[PDB]
């Protein structure tokens, strides 16, 4: 019933980054996951939703078309690809855990986050 | 019993008044259940056309009655994008009021 | 809205201070209000559910409510471990976009 | 002291078509602006009357709500954004000038028009 | 209302014929009428005000008048250059809409 992240380091500007986080416990297809990024000195922003099973996706307005999502239940990983990395995109990424079967829900405890810098 | 929710936004009522709702006796109420976006909810008004209205539903100019509606998107819309809703937009021509 | 929040909220032990997130229509007036607590150096955590009772378990020193377009929370019994920051989460439903808008930042000593 | 139109071409039916013409010459706040549509082989139909400044608008019965107009003073542009195009919406648009603070009277000269087909 | 117009206007070079718009009540007898001529390949041009005077200047060989609910324009000295389409415009003030209604369509031969 716990979630873990992966490791990351400094990437070159004008490239793409990939984040994967693992979860264990409840049924993978019976829950929902928010994707959030927290910048230092500013509040967090939510961009992407996860739909396990069919792997459905929905993003925000300012971050759509540059963002790639891959979801599977056998591997139980979320391949979260961000493109066109700049110096303003230095933030800690988190994959949340919603109430389940609805975007309108409450937040379970998160993992440890993934930090990327440009 | 229906005066309990805020998202009723179609209180504009043409044939009668919403204050005159439970005031006079009515013969035969005509109810049609369907879903229209609020982008063209002003096209629902009598004497007006549009595209979704121009192809599927029509209303009389003497609109004897009025509509109450709240936010459908909250009621139904999956996280992957509600593609389950289907419509038709490419018929031959328009239609007269009260046909299908 | 943008969930305007005061930049800092100082206090003393044995004192209760009320801190609030102020919004606008269709974000705080109709939609629910959230309060979350972030500790320095650890994972983001949750502070309160819907503003009626405790989320899972806490003494009744932490309580709050809402009024108009604002949501207020009263914190009493300031300790050294209480130094952290807080965030506000609410459903936006703005014009051409419905992203989860958060607040700014607060300071507690 | 003249008005010229903008260039356009054929568009897909059931879409939005942007149409505009400039405005220059005399003072702007005290002269109403007429737009009128003309179909080939038939008589023209009156489209809209616009008050500059506050941007007051009025529309006919056959085009009430299904067409959207915008106006401005400093840039001096006059936009319509046609939607719901039929085979009936293939005609030539003209932007005009009026007496000033009055929508009754003679019509000042039109432009060269914009042809739209589906 | 609908402003019925003859489909065509026959003529020969060097003579006088009348072209008329017949309208309903409160459309021609209420407000004034406007005569317009559409030359091929050119933008349309004003030719008359309310039919008592000339707007800027035209030779007086063209004369306009009203009769009851109709308007008429007598033209003389016909040329092959003036073969065009004639239109009439009027303020309708009818039920459910009061736009600048026009006539039908005529052709000068």
């Amino acid at each position: 019933v716990q979630l873990v992240q992966s490791g990351a380091e400094v990437k070159k500007p004008g490239a793409s980054v990939k984040v994967s986080c693992k979860a264990s416990g409840y049924t993978f297809s019976s829950y929902y996951i928010h994707w959030v990024r927290q910048a230092p000195g500013q509040g967090p922003e939510w961009m992407a939703i996860i739909n396990p099973g069919d792997g459905g996706a929905s993003y925000a307005q300012k971050f759509q078309g540059r963002v790639t999502l891959t979801r599977d239940t056998s591997t139980s990983t979320l391949y979260m690809e961000l493109s066109s990395l700049r110096s303003e995109d230095t933030a800690v990424y988190y994959c949340a855990r919603a109430e389940g079967s609805s975007w309108l829900g409450w937040f379970d405890p998160w993992g440890q986050g993934t930090l990327v810098t440009v | 019993v229906l005066y309990n929710l805020a998202p009723f936004f179609t209180f504009k009522c043409y044939g009668v008044s919403p204050t005159k709702l439970n005031d006079l006796c009515f013969t035969n109420v005509y109810a049609d259940s369907f879903v229209i976006r609020g982008d063209e909810v002003r096209q629902i008004a009598p004497g007006q056309t549009g595209n979704i209205a121009d192809y599927n539903y029509k209303l009389p100019d003497d609109f004897t009655g009025c509509v109450i509606a709240w936010n459908s998107n909250k009621l139904d819309s999956k996280v992957s994008g509600n593609y389950n809703y289907l419509y038709r937009l490419f018929r031959k021509s328009n239609l007269k009021p009260f046909e299908r | 809205s943008v969930l305007t929040q005061p930049p800092s909220a100082s206090g003393t032990p044995g004192q209760r201070v009320t801190i609030s997130c102020s919004g606008s229509s269709s974000n705080i007036g109709s939609n629910y209000v959230y309060w979350y607590q972030q500790l320095p150096g650890t994972a983001p955590k949750l502070l309160i559910y819907r503003n009626n009772q405790r989320p899972s378990g806490v003494p009744d020193r932490f309580s709050g409510s809402r009024s108009g377009t604002s949501a207020s929370l009263a914190i009493s019994g300031l300790r050294s471990e209480d130094e952290a920051d807080y965030y506000c989460a609410a459903w936006d439903d703005g014009l051409s976009g419905s992203g989860w808008v958060f607040g700014g930042g607060t300071k507690l000593t």
